[PDB]
């Protein structure tokens, strides 16, 4: 059967990739303490 | 991408400028040295084809499975050894290499208009 050492000798290829990106970061909130006067329309507004 | 083979119908590539016209400084079977080729179309010749109007081959060509830029003239080393003895100095017609990578459609051609690519899923 015919063979070829060229035939055989390799290309290297395409190396093909695809870009992905996962999950999040974790961040420290900046909490924000708020006392504004308690307004209508909010429930049980006393020590809010 | 079906860019594929350049030139193909379906495929709609611009051919023109990249295609080449070479000779052949020396005859090594696959690893013939070749001359009339820029060292800049090496690399982009590589996946090409070596057309060689010259001889038997009358525009039949191995593919070049490389082609890296030597003194002399780029070396090509095809992909395997071209049917009946290829004779020094033959015609030969220098074809451009599609990778078919995406990015590789886009960077040397961008046929967006016939990319049969699907790089993200």
């Amino acid at each position: 059967r015919g063979f070829d050492r060229a035939a055989y000798a390799p290309s290297g290829g395409v190396f093909k990739a695809a870009r992905a990106g996962r999950l999040q970061g974790s961040t420290s909130s900046l909490t924000r303490f708020l006392d504004l006067p308690l307004l209508p329309g909010v429930d049980a507004p006393e020590w809010e | 991408c079906d860019v594929d083979r350049l030139g193909d119908h379906r495929c709609k590539l611009a051919l023109g400028p990249w295609q080449s016209a070479a000779t052949v400084i020396e005859a090594d079977g696959a690893d013939l040295i070749v001359s009339g080729l820029d060292e800049t179309a090496s690399n982009i010749f590589d996946r090409g084809v070596l057309d060689w109007t010259g001889g038997a081959n009358a525009g039949t060509g191995s593919d070049i499975r490389v082609a890296r830029p030597v003194a002399g003239g780029v070396r090509v080393s095809l992909w395997s050894a071209p049917p009946f003895p290829i004779t020094a100095g033959d015609t030969a017609n220098a074809t451009v290499g599609c990778d078919r990578t995406a990015d590789t459609c886009r960077n040397r051609f961008d046929n967006l208009a016939n990319f049969r690519g699907f790089p993200l899923m």
